[PDB]
RNA sequence: GGAAAGAGGAGUGGCGGACGGGUGAGUAACACGUGGGUAACCUACCCAUCAGAGGGGGAUAACACUUGG
RNA sequence: CACUGGGACUGAGACACGGCCCAGACUCCUACGGGAGGCAGCAGUAGGGAAUCUUCGGCAAUGGACGAAAGUCUGACCGAGC
RNA sequence: CUCGUUAAGGAACUCGGCAAAAUGACCCCGUAACUUCGGGAGAAGGGGUGCUGACUUCGGUCAGCCGCAGUGAAUAGGCCC
RNA sequence: GGUAGCGAAAUUCCUUGUCGGGUAAGUUCCGACCCGCACGAAAGGCGUAACGAUUUGGGCACUGUCUCAACGAGAGACUCG
RNA sequence: GCACCUCGAUGUCGGCUCGUCGCAUCCUGGGGCUGUAGUCGGUCCCAAGGGUUGGGCUGUUCGCCCAUUAAAGCGGCACGCGAGCUGGGUUCAGAACGUCGUGAGACAGUUCGGUCCCUAUCCGUCGCGGGCGUUGGAAAUUUGAGAGGAGCUGUCCUUAGUACGAGAGGACCGGGAUGGACUUACCGCUGGUGUACCAGUUGUUCUGCCAAGGGCAUUGCUGGGUAGCUAUGUAGGGAAGGGAUAAACGCUGAAAGCAUCUAAGUGUGAAGCCCACCUCAAGAUGAGAUUUCCCAUUUCUUUAAGAAAGUAAGACCCCUGAGAGAUGAUCAGGUAGAUAGGUUGGAAGUGGAAGGCUAGUGAUAGUUGGAGCGGACCAAUACUAAUCGGUCGAGGACUUAAC
């Protein structure tokens, strides 16, 4: 563990926002249309969060054009340049599975400040 | 994943709504298929009118599945459902609108025409 | 550079854009025709009459500079 | 009644014929992130049909909007063409 | 051998959906062809169900609270042509 | 010298008869046709609601039946008396 | 066709699982002829390395159909395989139809139903140990006689819209990119599981009661999940070459003044053959090689490759174990100590403990506080247990030659 932690310490970012899965964020990230380059973004829920170290990922869920969709990222890509907390929501375990059987009103999260 | 005898709605408007999935071209025993895989399919429900009617053979492009695809920066993409699109043996799309979210994988298949009418590119 | 007129430009504010012009798809009913009722009603511009028209405050477009397109 | 279907806002008066917002089908421009439109006004076009006209001139006259007024606007309308 | 769970697909398995899985309680709404008029009928298809307070005419209804889930365990029709 | 009714049938050899239906594809199934090897009226003919741990064909739901296998619990198996 | 063989018993077809062999070759490789312009083809010769698909209908082979593929080969092996599976079909006892028979009954006509036993002795096949040998006793590193695995193939881009051809159409020979099926490892990612991990919740019973908990109900049920094992996940592979050949094609050349690949001489030439790549291997009784370590008591049968005794180098018994495992073996350690348990910090994971406070009539909510708990994972630490001990294990033959 400590040989491989020294090895991969130089390599963690460091203007990474706290939050937790039910919040509200913001995904910066970039898109290589041919020789361009641009950014999108990407709004949604945060419903996973599984770590320990430069393996950490999350993600984000998202309904567009009636058809929910899903994205998982790794915390400390260089191909992401923001995340942003939206707001904060009020949330009962780690795992928000049961987001992905529900619609609209149904599937509602509640506000908190912090 | 979609293999034989799965059900595909359809993203388009073609005239149809459920498709079963016949063959998965491409090789000589291939089980699975993805996004931006051929396909040859029966339709089994259709829309009373429409150029495409119900009993038919034809072929359809895979966008949005479940288990879905995999980006070289370690990302994922994944939908809630599995749908296709009916094509005109050129790429074409054999009606005039795309319904729905849409896999950015299709670019590198190359089917632009499809690319142009998606609502969203994902 | 101090000059007064004539001719342009956008802006704030008033009034008009519910008229005039088109069509007959819907509608078997107070929709229309004819005869009445409202002690259950509204009405800018126009005409008449009576009475007012006092004294204060905080802004904003334009303009000038600047960001994303 | 105003491309099909819902809604309100401003206003003395509209749930509005060349206004706004949302949904739908259709058409169009885009650097893909997005944007634009509604002749059942007068001419005109393609299509359907046995079958039905000019992409004209002027506000001199009568009526209408605003302005104190000269005036500015008026495919209403007055004339010309087949 | 006897049990529990399983991504994506969902009878592509096999002589044959065999074996499994699914339905299952109570209250309310509804329910076709046909018929010997009794039936068919639990046809099919849908909704409610926990806890606190107030009122409760009576049987219940309103206000509030919590979880992924309220017949929160065990026991209990799959259906159609 | 076989009438009504029915007929590739729990009966039809040839035969997977021919035509329509259902499937992407149907020697099984359903509808019809009549050329009934070898139907036929109480060893009854032809219908028929209700019923069946009967026989057959098709749909929805559900699934480790299958693509194609993986993990876990217990009993035998394995070592010692 | 025959009746040698088996009647004190030799169990039929399709399917399943697992294959192997022949070549009269289905694809891929190499060629000669063409009534071969190019693109596609016809036919004959050489070639068995590898490859050769999923459904529908029938008990079905056979067959027809659908959608693909480079291709969807044909035979042998008790028409391979039931002490390995199935029992749909044929061929027991029940019942029915057509038909024959006076009848009892019958039909390679049909229909619905219908019991498949076996604890592996020997050889054989896959794995794993003990004994001795290899001529002093030991600890390691190895060569390779032999042997096994592997061996498939598509599409696009370029050469080039070039050669060819009226047009339509469209190459060889080279170079580059990316796939299908198959296969060797592995758990960082995406998921599965995770019965001594965390949380929620129903019924009833116990810890005297309240609060807080334990037991049982499939782990009572529901939502997550660490290590480990895993595919549908991730990385790699069948790369380029050399040698001798098959069909075929020569160069030089006479017998036979010419001609002729052949007799003497001399070449080219295939996915095939021997190497090249991976793994096993000196029980290869032909038992191979290199480096390092250790060096002499007692009686005599008679002196002899003699017996017996204590030892060296080294090894083992016994104990703590896991990266190993059915057992045994293998590997990590035994106080010259981090081998396993515990302790002290941490992490994954769960998701806000108990006891108080505050706001509510209450159910509950907020706060102290990313709290409490935490199997297998990571560091440190001799606190407990690896104590004390015993057993086995050399003294190196003879002949010839060179030094």
């Amino acid at each position: 563990n400590p040989l491989i932690q020294e090895l991969t310490q130089e390599q963690l970012r460091t203007d990474i926002p706290a939050f937790r899965p039910g919040d509200t964020v913001r995904v910066h990230a970039k898109v290589v249309e041919g020789t361009r380059e641009r950014i999108q973004l990407f709004e949604g829920v945060v419903i996973k969060r599984r770590g320990a170290g430069i393996s950490e990922t999350y993600t984000v869920r998202k309904v567009s054009n009636g058809v929910g969709v899903e994205r998982t990222f790794p915390l400390h890509t260089p191909r992401v340049a923001q995340i942003e907390v939206v707001r904060y929501g009020k949330v009962r375990r780690a795992k928000l599975y049961y987001l992905r059987a529900l619609h609209g009103k149904a599937a509602r999260i509640k506000e908190i400040r912090r | 994943m979609i293999q034989q005898e799965s059900r595909l709605r359809v993203a388009d408007n073609s005239g149809a709504r459920e498709i079963l999935t016949i063959k998965v071209l491409g090789g000589s025993g291939r089980k699975t298929a993805n996004i931006g895989d051929v396909i040859v399919a029966t339709v089994k429900q259709a829309t009373p009118g429409g150029v495409v009617k119900k009993g038919e053979v034809v072929k359809a492009v895979i966008v949005r599945t479940k288990s879905g695809a995999r980006r070289a920066d370690g990302s994922y993409i994944k939908f809630d459902e599995n749908a296709a699109v009916i094509i005109r043996d050129d790429k074409s799309p054999r009606g005039t609108r795309i319904f729905g979210p849409v896999a950015r994988e299709l670019r590198e298949n190359n089917f632009m025409k499809i690319v142009s009418l998606a609502p969203e590119v994902l």
